[PDB]
DNA sequence: AAAAAAAAAAAAAAAAAAAAAAAAAAA
DNA sequence: TTTTTTTTTTTTTTTTTTTTTTTT
């Protein structure tokens, strides 16, 4: 069974591989994320909760005070989206916290209180999101991308071996917390372990052991093990261990129990220690010379004199032994130092630290952090402990410490935010072995080390700043303050958490303007991913590591929709089905295999754990139970792509689509693409202007309608029921009486939103697509938006491609569009500016907007109004007047300041809006305008009530027919007075004045909105201070097609529309019909886009199937015939899934899609499943259309035939916005700067162009000299000398005076600023 | 340019406008195109 | 075209002949540039003949 | 004071530049240590504002060098007198070595294959624009307009007498089209504009090569020689006609591109067996004839009467008349070529080197002139021919060899052979990479051969007997042979086996992938073939 | 009401040139 | 014990074209 609004068009699906998980809703990183920002958390771990309990409570300082947080609410806004966006305020609810003030007493360090205070404080208003994932900030609708930035954790880098001559690798540890200074551990060329705190200065590492109260013996004792030399009275005996002989040649005789088991010269076997191992053996003889440079492990005191014969980490030699022999000490403790196992990085960095105590340490650390002011004995301890091991200034997060116990291999997940001495330990170790051969770094860009951020985690951030401001403010406050039972409000200020929320909100790398010109931009943009922005690797900081496709993209982040240019990668777009993992990280589904049934259970696997299974792929086949069909299956194990076995498979795909993005997965025939040119097409399609009748994709990718319905364009019903009044304003929708609550009697009004300029200047228009008394049900689609037809996305026109070199006019890339292109109007767009004048109140007097402006004729006031402010519709071209606007003029008294139309646009005043500041007079058509509001406000209203109260009154009639039965006496008296007659002593005898006091109240609740709506509307606006009102007009420009309108397929294919012929001259089949469009086709095979040429085919044959189809319905045969041709058509191919058996379909529906596809059946041809090449041909053989997909042009201007016939077919092409008259422009004599005398900036401006410093080399390479001279000397610099060749040339003299360049006087006198002379000496 | 300026300025030196970069800054025209003749007369008037 | 001239109650070090690598007080007095910063900042005397 | 500007803006908004906040400090520093000087303050206090005077003149002077740079209200690094002078933002790379320039425009280009070659279009609006002056010149001259803003209101209004003064202007004053990446002296040409309806800046289509200018979108701006020696070195050097030899080499840059050449080598070629193979005709003239009527094909082995003339005299030409053995294309193409050069020129496929080496020919043996009429002539006549072929591609242009799938059997075959011989530990784990990845090439060496063997020269026709082969005309094999637009290396990712993808760290995955693009790529092949893809592009930006 | 400058900011790669500090290696 | 060379380390440059509660 299939809905409604697709039952009026369903489209043909040609992909064979079952769908077991639908498209999820596509905005679900925004909404969840702005959904835990703000929620009541009964154990606050997310949202406002978690910063409020880290921050709260509040202690003075000592003072006995103490301010407790209790809990939060969010008072609902004043303003609502709609009022919010046409205004120009922020969509935002006030944040309101209940917040305890307690006042302790005297000795009692935890004794009660004395009293206690509660109030309900107002803090801050945070911008709410709109049901569509987007912020309303000033009349906009700003959106926050999604960062990417690596998590924080330990990351063990190494160096690759650059930065040397020799090619050593310098491997380095880096621990990265969420919040605080970093902390590094990197080697040098030397061995040598080196840290540096916050990327600061290097030192030895072993300082921050010595300041964390670790003494040398401690620091040897942790990092290496002990090797005990015995004397036995002589030869110095030795406790072997055989395992710590591996790698070592035996320089004596290796020898035990009387058995020469090794012998002086040959090196040491793995037999040999195998040998050792069996004989058992614990205790050698070895020579003196071996302790001859080892390294003792502790200190030692001579027992007789108690002097230090020796202290630790020092070499012995053999006057040192033999002073020690007679000391009285037998047990030796060195150091296992070996040239591949335990290599002795620690003791040559301690030989290289210089600091011996504790103090030393934290007195160097210090002058590190703190250079120039002395240090103190308080200073560095403070400053330590408030580095890294303070909850205040330090934090791993959480995300951290899971990363940072998962990569030190530590068993639990969870604990201290701060770093702990064991920590530090564990890393410095994990380092060490890493470098000595155990343990591998990890890469940056395994996407299990780079977390994502979302709108909800970046505002929580800079909640939590605020939040700390207000906290340091408070608490200077406190101590400073007494009790003076002083209420928690005075304490508090709104202004800084409000300011900090609004500039994040406002201004930033990531908050930024939508790209409000397609639904599909609208979605691609919500769900993308920046590596840029606050906390992230900026782009000139950036090599090509991070820029890259590493293999754990698959199914994540999108390979092949990334914005080409200067920043590729790094603003890498989200997949179709990528979600986000608790911890932030990118989690994708798949299937679990059972032993060897595909469940159709689906696990989320995040970056991590996909490496450990084994991932199938997702057109591998299974025989009807989950069973592969082929025992040898491809898999991606651990990066590697690989044939396994059909029982070791362990996870398959859930749907073929999920490698790619949305803003890809809409291209048909991608898996023929290439990747540059998809990647083209993908970055391409999110540029198409709204035509003004979006038509349809001829050849989409059956996944378009999740685009629009789950964008907030396309508009769709809240509840299922029938439509009782559609008009292209608004839609009434009676709701079915089982989706009906008991108590309202609800009937859902939809109020569409009809020409209203989008971000992008174009024009974003909802029409109704659903008849009057036509049923609808849940979450189907009433009201297309911009850019869609019956719920489909419809991104352009969908016209008759024919691929072939025509006279040149497609020479590179261009194309030739037939004038039937723009008769039909088909590519038209609508394009609705805005232009703003604002009255001020200047010192010397306040502005008018009075109608009556000076010197100016009476044809140019003509279009204005009475009050000066031209009128709804009238048609403005270049330079006319729109707002009239006069203001004082010092020594008529007045200046004419109006507003006027910029030259070049020219287009219809579709709506104006007036701004008054509160307390400010209004003008005539601010009063018009404010009436038409009210008025319609009122309708509303009126309307709403009408049938609510009706339907009661019809209730006090039924309820009157008995006890009192008025059969005909009730009807002649008006309604008002049904609700006063007496009633019989029963149950009923309550339900007369019941029901006449619940239509009391409900003309109270009517009265009462209606004066709300008043308020609202006749109130005085608030403005910026200084400024007296607002008067904004909004322009409505249509374009059409012309020669450098840029258009563009969906395989990234471009080109610049070379002309617009004549319907004659176009190439014409022999049917007559002229193609519509002319491509060239040699950028077919060198760009290998080979995607292309199989749409124009689908297209051309579904086309053919739809004149069939038409030319069935021209004549009135019947429904048999045309249910048998449908059914015939849509039981196409082989394996395709979507049975769509007619017979369940009524009559009058057959009749609904016969007309609904009469102009060409939708095809669609998922993204990497496809519609094979074997189905094309059968689809083109359904209609009449040529097998091979080529016919028979004839050429439109000679007449005769074109040889070796030729491709046709209906390819869906876009209209690009890079349109040619925003291009175009041309300077001759424009305002010139202030500064440096020269033209200004461009088109807006009328600024000329730049000849810069390229383009002046490319003149001196020619003998150009004078032309050069003119180009920097008179054309822009010299101030006299462009005056006198505007005067010569207007005298008919060709010639110049050059003089000097005013810029060169310019760098002359700053020069002369500075302390340096510069003079031209003659 | 702090580098050079200071140099310079130190050294005392002094530019004569001969290259292809001091003239254009300066406007006048260039030693190199259709220029070149009319420098070589500002040479020959000099010293002469 | 018109200029300026700001009296200064005390005498100011022209940073590009201080700061510039070589800088060339620096190397004129041939006293280590540490020196002199410590100088500027009135951080310790300096005998004068 | 003006180059420290302090404008109101509209509204009664000032914007101020930062050379003022500093010297505001550095007033108020030199004010308070004076006064301290004054009130005798203690040795810390005066010593404490000497130093932050220091500071300040530091800051003015040189900011973000000492210290750390001190921001303003907006929490930036103000600009002082040292970030005005130095950077690229400086007054030498920004204002001095090049600045914006009056009399010029910009737009979006097309085109326009009818232009010769030293004429580009010009749009009638922003043509206007650009010679105002020009036009009130000629107007005040003419007497139309009494005065000048009389003219400039007429103009303003678009008056339709305006339109003969400005063709009557246009007619020889050369405008400089100039592309944004000039990167060497063939990135500013001087055309000679021709008036143009609507928006677009036509642009003779031979000069992109020149320029790398693709209609995809890339912007061009025109800029007007004003002085009279202007106008005369736009005339007599920077001429498109005039630049038709490289700086860096010796080869022309005027060779046809894309799609002349590809009609040429349609047009210049030869059928086994076509309409009318065999007679005899009278001359190129009768050669076209016969081709407008359809009697006789576009190619058809004929033989027809030339005359080929030399100048091996002492500059004097001499004609030879023989009856050549060619087809009625190059017959037709004979007309186009100049006097001087030989028939042997245009006996050929005429691809793309042959027909730039046709040109540089005629270059070297004519002079300019005659070259410069050739090129367009050639340009004109590749385009109607390429547009007579009609020349498409299909889904049927792409023919996968039939024996591709047994090649990859073999490889196959070989791999599991290589791998089970790893299994029984005879070849290390590098040993048994190469060996794959050696078996793994040679298979895509054999199936690239099979295509092309049954990709150029599969084509098989009749002529009185049996069967004869032919290079064949499949439409792609057209536009890689030729050299328009094509290659032997972009070919081979279509019908045979697209070889082997890169990782990231640039090794050479063990497994290729083992599907064309007519054949489309399943989920893993072209994950595969996106790191080359996003190489590539981050290595061009 | 006219004016006015403190902060705790912290942060980035990559590559190379140049100056200053430090460590050999002597006699 | 002093002095010169060489090495190391820190620092300085470059990194495309266009399009807000508080003193006078």
């Amino acid at each position: 069974v299939y809905s409604y609004t697709e039952k009026k068009r369903i489209r043909k699906d040609f992909g064979k591989r079952p769908q077991v998980l639908d498209v999820p809703y596509l905005l679900s990183i925004q909404l969840d994320s702005f959904q835990k920002f703000i929620e009541q958390d009964p154990e606050g771990q997310y949202g406002l909760e978690a910063a409020f309990r880290s921050v709260f409570p509040i202690q003075s300082y000592s003072g006995n005070s103490e301010l407790q947080y209790v809990s939060y609410r969010l008072g609902e806004p004043v303003f609502d989206v709609q009022e919010c966006q046409i205004r120009g305020v922020t969509y935002s609810a006030p944040l309101r916290v209940k917040l305890r003030l307690v006042i302790y007493e005297r000795e009692a360090p935890e004794g009660t209180v004395k009293d206690i205070k509660e109030q309900e404080v107002y803090m801050g208003e945070i911008p709410l999101m709109t049901d569509n994932g987007t912020f309303v900030i000033n009349g906009t609708e700003r959106v926050i991308v999604s960062q990417l930035h690596r998590s924080p954790g330990v990351f063990f880098d190494s160096d690759k071996g650059k930065t040397h001559s020799s090619g050593k690798v310098l491997y380095n540890a880096r621990i990265i917390p969420y919040r605080g200074s970093w902390l590094d551990f990197e080697f040098d060329p030397k061995d040598n372990l080196f840290v540096r705190i916050d990327r600061r200065r290097k030192l030895p590492a072993t300082i921050i052991l010595r300041a964390l109260n670790y003494t040398t013996e401690q620091i040897l004792d942790l990092f290496f093990e002990k090797v005990i030399f015995e004397i036995r009275d002589n030869k110095l005996q030795m406790e072997l261990v055989p395992e710590r002989l591996r790698g070592e040649t035996a320089s004596f005789d290796i020898e035990a129990n009387g058995k020469v088991y090794v012998e002086k010269g040959r090196r040491i076997t793995a037999r040999h220690i195998r040998q050792l191992e069996k004989d058992d053996v614990k205790l050698i003889e070895v020579p003196v010379e071996y302790i001859a440079g080892k390294v003792v492990a502790k200190d030692y005191i001579d027992e007789s004199t108690g002097e230090l014969i020796c202290a630790a980490n020092m070499e012995l030699s053999l006057d040192l032994l033999a002073k020690l022999s007679q000391s009285g000490h037998k047990r030796i403790e060195t150091l296992f130092t070996n040239d591949l196992d335990h290599g002795p990085y620690i003791s040559e960095t301690l030989r290289v630290d210089p600091t011996n105590d504790r103090l030393s340490a934290l007195v160097e650390i210090y002058r590190m952090m703190r250079p120039g002011e002395p240090p103190t004995r308080e200073a560095a301890e403070s400053l330590f402990e408030n580095l890294f091991f303070s909850e205040d200034r330090y934090d791993l997060s959480a995300v951290g410490r899971m990363k940072f116990n998962r990569s030190l291999l530590r068993e639990e997940i969870e604990g201290s935010g701060i770093l702990s001495k064991d920590d530090i330990i564990d890393v410095m170790k994990k380092l060490i072995d890493i470098r000595n051969g155990k343990g591998e770094v990890d890469d940056i860009d395994h996407l299990g080390n780079r977390r994502i951020r979302s709108v909800g985690e970046m505002a929580e951030n800079q909640f939590r700043v605020g939040l700390v401001r207000v906290e340091r403010a408070v608490k200077e406050r406190l101590s400073l303050g007494d009790l003076d039972t002083l209420m928690p409000q005075d304490m508090i200020n709104a202004k800084p958490i409000s300011a900090a929320v609004k500039e994040f909100f406002g201004s930033s790398q990531l908050s930024q303007f939508m790209d409000q010109n397609n639904p599909l931009s609208e979605i691609t943009h919500k769900r993308r991913i920046s590596a840029l922005g606050p906390g992230g690797l900026t782009r000139e900081r950036a090599g090509f590591e991070v820029r890259d496709v590493h293999p754990t993209h698959y199914g994540r982040v999108c390979p092949i929709e990334t914005p080409e240019g200067p920043n590729i990668g790094l603003i890498n777009s989200l997949s179709v089905y990528a979600q986000t993992n608790e911890y932030g990280f990118l989690e994708t589904p798949y299937r679990k295999v059972t032993d060897g049934v595909v469940t159709d259970e689906i696990h989320y696997l995040s970056a991590i754990e996909e490496g450990n299974y084994v991932i199938a792929q997702a057109n591998s086949n299974l025989d009807e139970e989950g069973h592969f069909v082929e025992d040898l299956v491809t898999c991606r194990s651990k990066g590697e792509s690989s044939l396994f076995s059909r029982d070791q498979v362990d996870y398959m795909d859930v749907s073929t689509q999920q490698v790619v993005s949305v803003g890809a997965s809409l291209i048909p025939f991608l898996e023929h693409d290439d990747a540059n040119r998809a990647l083209m097409g993908a970055n391409m399609q999110r540029q198409a202007v709204p035509t003004l009748r979006a038509d349809k994709p001829l050849v989409g990718t059956g996944m378009e309608r999740a685009v629009a319905v789950d964008s907030g364009v396309t508009a769709v019903a809240k509840r299922g029921g029938v439509v009782q009044y559609v008009d292209a304003s608004r839609i009434v929708i009676k709701v079915n009486e089982d989706e009906m609550y008991p108590g309202e009697a609800g009937i859902d009004i939809y109020n569409l939103t009809k020409y209203t300029r989008s971000n992008q200047n174009t024009c974003i228009n909802q029409m109704p697509c659903v008849s009057l008394g036509e049923p609808v049900e849940r979450g189907d689609v009433l009201a297309d938006g911009p850019s869609t037809d019956l719920g489909e996305l419809a991104l352009g026109q969908n016209m008759r491609v024919a691929f072939m070199p025509w006279n040149g006019y497609n020479f590179e890339d261009s194309i030739l569009v037939s004038e039937r292109v723009v008769q039909e109007d088909r590519f038209t767009t609508i394009h609705i500016q805005e232009l703003a004048c604002v009255s001020r109140d200047t010192k010397l007097g306040p502005e008018e907007i009075t109608a009556d402006i000076p010197n100016v004729g009476e044809a140019a006031l003509s279009k204005l109004d009475e009050s000066g402010i031209v009128y709804i519709g009238a048609e403005v071209t270049g330079g006319d007047i729109l707002v009239g606007k006069v203001t004082p003029k010092g020594e008529s008294d007045v200046k004419d300041s109006s507003l006027r139309v910029p030259n070049g646009v020219s287009g219809t005043v579709i709506d104006v809006q007036v701004f008054t500041r509160d307390g400010v007079e209004k003008d005539k058509r601010a009063l018009e305008i404010e009436e038409m509001q009210l008025k319609q406000a009122k309708k509303d209203l009126s309307e709403e009530l009408q049938i609510l109260e009706a339907g009661l009154f019809s209730r006090i009639r039924a309820v009157l027919v008995a006890g009192g039965v008025e059969a005909e006496k009730l009807d002649k008296l008006p309604r008002d007075r049904w609700l006063e007659l007496g009633l019989t002593d029963e149950e009923k005898q309550n339900q007369l004045e019941q029901l006449a006091e619940q239509y009391d109240e409900l003309k109270h609740e009517f009265e009462k909105k209606l004066e709300a709506k008043r308020r609202k509307i006749t109130q005085g606006d608030d403005l910026a201070p200084g400024v007296l009102k607002i008067v904004k007009v909004y322009l409505a420009v249509k374009r059409r097609i012309q020669p450098g309108d840029k258009m563009a397929g969906r395989h990234g294919n471009k080109g610049v529309i070379s002309k617009i012929n004549p319907i004659e001259d176009m190439p014409y089949d022999e049917n007559g019909t002229p193609v519509d469009i002319v491509l060239n086709p040699l950028g077919v095979p060198s760009r290998m886009n080979i995607g292309q040429i199989l749409e124009t085919h689908l297209g051309m044959a579904a086309k053919g199937i739809g004149d069939k189809i038409n030319a069935m319905l021209k004549q009135q045969q019947e429904v048999a015939k045309l249910r048998e041709f449908i059914q015939r058509a849509y039981d196409l191919g082989a394996d395709v899934r979507q049975k769509v058996d007619l017979s369940t379909f009524s009559d009058e529906e057959v009749m609904r899609l016969a007309e609904n596809l009469r102009k060409g059946m939708p095809i669609a041809t998922p993204v990497f499943d496809g519609a094979k090449e074997a189905e094309i041909k059968e689809l083109l053989k359904l209609g009449d259309l040529p097998t091979s997909g080529q016919i028979r042009l004839y050429d439109g201007r000679t007449g005769e035939q074109f040889e070796r016939p030729v491709t046709v077919g209906y390819m869906y092409m876009l209209k690009l916005n890079h349109l040619v008259d925003d291009k175009m422009h041309a300077r001759s004599t424009g305002s010139y700067s202030l500064v440096t005398q020269q033209p200004l900036g461009g088109k807006a401006q009328f600024g000329g162009q730049r000849f810069g410093e390229m383009e002046v080399w490319a003149l001196e390479a020619y003998g150009a000299a004078y032309t050069l001279q003119e180009m920097l000397t008179v054309k822009s610099d010299d101030v006299n000398g462009r005056t006198k060749m505007y005067k010569n040339i207007v005298d008919g003299n060709h010639q110049m005076e050059p003089g000097m360049p005013e810029s060169f006087n310019v760098l002359l006198k700053e020069i002369r600023s500075l302390g340096i002379n510069i003079e031209l000496e003659d | 340019t702090t580098r050079v300026l200071t140099e310079a300025a130190v050294a005392g030196k002094r530019d004569e406008l001969r290259g292809l970069k001091e003239n254009v800054i300066v406007g006048r025209l260039i030693p190199a195109g259709t220029g070149y003749a009319y420098h070589q007369d500002r040479m020959r008037r000099r010293a002469a | 075209e018109r200029m300026g001239h700001i009296e200064l109650a005390s005498p100011t070090a022209h940073i590009w002949f201080l700061k510039s690598l070589p800088s060339r007080i620096g190397l004129l007095l041939d006293m280590p540039l540490r020196d002199i910063e410590r100088v500027l900042y009135f951080e310790s005397y300096v005998v004068i003949e | 004071p003006d180059l420290r500007p302090l404008v109101p803006l509209d509204g009664g908004r000032f914007a101020t530049s930062d050379l003022n906040d500093l010297y505001r400090r550095v007033i108020n520093r030199n004010n308070r240590l004076k006064r301290l000087l004054d009130l005798a303050a203690p040795d810390i206090i005066v010593r404490n504002e000497k130093r932050m005077l220091q500071e300040a003149v530091d800051a003015l002077l040189d900011n973000g060098r000492r210290g750390r740079a001190i921001t303003g209200s907006n929490k930036r690094p103000l600009k002082s007198l040292a970030d005005m002078i130095k950077g690229k933002q400086g007054r030498f790379r920004q204002n001095l070595l090049g600045k914006r320039v009056d009399y010029s425009g910009r737009s979006v280009i097309t085109v326009g294959p009818y232009l010769r070659l030293h004429q580009c279009g010009l749009p009638k609006k922003m043509a206007l624009e650009l010679f105002k002056p020009f036009i009130y010149g000629k107007l005040e001259l003419r007497g139309l307009a009494t005065t000048i803003k009389a003219a400039k209101k007429m103009v303003e209004r678009e008056e339709a007498v305006v339109w003969d003064i400005l063709d009557e202007v246009i007619r020889e004053h050369p405008v400089l089209l100039n592309r944004a990446p000039t990167l060497h002296r063939l990135g500013i040409q001087a055309f000679e504009p021709v008036l143009i309806e609507g928006k677009a800046i036509q642009l003779h289509p031979l000069v992109c090569a020149a320029y790398n200018a693709d209609f995809d979108g890339d912007q061009m701006a025109v800029h007007v020689p004003l002085t009279l020696e202007a106008q005369l070195e736009a005339r007599a050097l920077m001429m498109s006609t005039n630049n038709i030899l490289s700086p860096a080499n010796g080869e022309p840059i005027i060779v046809p591109s894309q799609d002349v050449v590809l009609g040429l080598y349609y047009m210049t070629r030869d059928c086994v067996n076509a309409k009318g193979e065999g007679m005899v005709l009278t001359g190129p003239k009768e050669a076209e004839r016969l081709y407008r009527s359809g009697l006789a094909s576009l190619h058809a082995r004929v033989k027809v009467r030339i005359t080929e003339y030399e100048k091996d005299a002492n500059g004097e030409l001499v004609a030879k008349t023989s009856l050549k053995d060619t087809t009625v294309g190059r017959a037709i193409l004979w007309m186009i070529v100049p006097k001087g050069l030989p028939y042997s020129i245009v006996n050929q496929a005429l691809g793309k080197k042959a027909i730039s080496k046709m040109l540089n020919t005629c270059y070297r043996i004519l002079g300019l002139k005659p070259t410069v009429i050739f090129a367009d002539q050639i340009m004109y006549t590749g385009f109607a021919y390429a547009a007579r072929s009609g020349a498409s591609v299909g889904i049927d242009d792409m023919v996968i060899p039939e024996k591709k799938h047994e090649i990859i059997s073999e490889a196959e075959a070989e791999v599991a052979e290589i791998q089970e011989q790893f299994q029984s530990g005879l070849v290390t784990a590098g040993e048994r990479y190469n060996k794959v990845i050696d078996i793994w090439a040679a298979a895509n060496d054999r199936v690239s051969k099979a295509m092309m063997d049954n990709l150029q020269t599969e084509t098989v026709i009749n002529r009185d007997g049996q069967e004869e082969k032919q290079v064949s005309f499949n439409s792609i094999y057209m536009m890689a042979d030729s050299g328009a637009r094509g290659s032997a290396a972009q070919i081979r990712q279509l019908a045979g086996m697209r070889g082997l993808m890169a990782k990231p760290d640039g090794s050479i995955i063990e497994t290729p992938i083992t599907a064309n693009f007519r054949e489309g790529l399943n989920v893993l092949q072209y994950f595969i073939s996106t790191h080359g893809a996003r190489k590539g592009l981050a290595d061009t930006a």
